[PDB]
């Protein structure tokens, strides 16, 4: 029962999960086009790949 | 530093610039220089007298 328990639950935590990094992604992809664009410096693009990981 | 960051501090500094020479053009107003070359005549005024 606790091993179905877990069943029953990982599969949306996971989920929840991997859209964590899919959103954290896309908010490095957004830091990425605004470096190199020339608003944001090097020091901000680094704060937003230690998120991501 | 980002790029905008040097584009909006160096056009701060052309500005600072263009105001020390708005100062120079006053400073140099106070010495006043011969307009052109000739024979000048008798001075209006002395020393002393306020200009305007």
């Amino acid at each position: 029962a606790d091993g179905l328990a877990a069943r029953g639950t990982f599969t949306e935590q996971l989920q929840a999960q991997r859209d964590l990094v899919k959103a954290s992604d896309e908010y490095y992809q957004l830091a990425d086009k605004r470096y190199r664009t020339g608003v944001d410096n090097y020091l901000t693009l680094l704060d937003a790949q230690r998120s991501l990981f | 530093v980002s790029k905008q960051q040097y584009a909006d501090a160096n056009a701060a500094y052309l500005q600072s610039k263009a105001a020390v020479e708005q100062a120079r053009i006053n400073l140099r107003y106070t010495k006043v220089l011969s307009p052109i070359s000739g024979r000048i005549g008798r001075s209006a005024v002395t020393e002393g007298a306020l200009v305007t």
